[PDB]
């Protein structure tokens, strides 16, 4: 052997820090394959190896050496281990829809951190059963009782962690509550409050110059907005996103505000930029492949040529609709 | 008239870590 299991493990590690799952990948197989005695590394690795899969979607593989890791957790009396180990393979169960079982998983975290006086991995648990339940109730067609049952349980949740990252001081970790904690108020319907919890994520984003996060509550904002029949500041807020938006390398982000603002006018009777934001869209939806997309734009596009009888270019959007509807048929 | 999208931002999501440079740990 030319490199030692620690060796390797640690080159694994660093690769993944770097943003490189694939290359890490490699380096903690092979530090499996070399093996060590020490039941502790191992149970570092098999960690590591499992949410680099995770990352790199390999659900199935993420669940496999999570399990692994929790095995041999127990086994040697890692209380803080094991609770991790648990909130990984709740994680990893979220993600592949079995809520069920993933808040077992996430309330033992819960639990074990709780035990071990741990407020971190606490508050981090809170976050991860918000989470779980979010997702819950979306997977039962977001009023039917399961949904609004589930979401209430995420609410709670997320207000827990809030609590919880307010005594520990993490202002980073409240903005990520104050937005998931929005965007549940808001498939709730609950919209002034979704407005509240987005205001004070976009304070927090701005706070830490985090650009991405300031992006993402303009949108939240925006979308909380509609609902509340104020377009026009709905407009003003997807455009601070498009700003952000029009420069990232994933185009999927302005295609969604560009549809956005194109309803949002629609919506205003301006139909002529309804136009504009709505071919921004089509563009980008057609240079991803997005034929769902593709097919919602040239809807749009033909609604709002309707509106201003320009039935040239409906009818060229009817056509196209058609033969996409048939397509996604 | 509209068909609205089902897109909104959901905040990042975490992961455990360990780390093999916690072997001096009791």
């Amino acid at each position: 052997m030319e490199a030692s299991c620690l060796e390797l493990a640690l080159e694994g590690e660093r690769l993944c820090k770097s943003g490189d799952c694939r290359a890490g990948v490699s380096f903690f197989e092979a530090a499996v394959q070399v093996g060590t005695e020490d039941l502790k590394t191992l149970s570092a690795i098999y960690s590591q190896l499992g949410n680099a899969y995770f990352y790199l979607h390999d659900y199935a593989k993420a669940l496999e050496y999570h399990h692994h890791d929790l095995t041999l957790a127990r086994t040697i009396g890692d209380q803080l281990g094991e609770a991790k180990a648990s909130g990984n393979l709740g994680n990893t169960l979220k993600v592949l829809g079995n809520f069920d079982e993933a808040i077992v998983c996430c309330q033992r975290h819960l639990d074990i951190s709780r035990e071990l006086n741990d407020k971190v991995g606490e508050a981090r648990a809170l976050y991860n059963l918000g989470n779980v339940y979010h997702a819950k109730g979306k997977s039962f067609g977001c009023f039917p009782e399961e949904v609004r049952d589930a979401l209430q349980a995420a609410v709670d949740f997320y207000e827990e962690n809030l609590s919880l990252v307010t005594a520990l001081g993490d202002r980073a970790a409240q903005g990520r509550a104050f937005g998931n904690l929005g965007n549940t108020h808001y498939l709730l319907g609950n919209f002034r409050d979704a407005v509240i919890a987005h205001e004070q994520r976009l304070l927090i984003a701005k706070e830490f110059g985090d650009k991405a996060a300031e992006r993402r509550a303009y949108s939240n904002l925006g979308n909380a907005y509609i609902f509340l029949g104020e377009f026009e500041t709905a407009s003003e807020y997807y455009k601070k996103t498009l700003l952000l938006a029009r420069q990232l390398k994933d185009r999927a982000v302005e295609a969604q505000s560009c549809y956005s603002l194109g309803n949002t006018y629609t919506l205003l009777q301006d139909y002529e930029k309804a136009i504009d934001y709505h071919l921004k869209h089509l563009a980008i939806a057609q240079e991803l492949n997005d034929r769902i997309g593709e097919g919602r734009a040239c809807w749009s596009l033909g609604n709002a040529y309707t509106a201003l009888g320009n039935h040239d270019q409906a009818m060229h959007f009817a056509e196209k609709h058609l033969e996409i509807s048939r397509e996604v048929g | 008239q509209l068909l609205h999208s089902d897109h909104m931002e959901m905040e990042p999501e975490t992961m455990e870590t360990k780390s093999v440079t916690d072997y001096f740990s009791k």
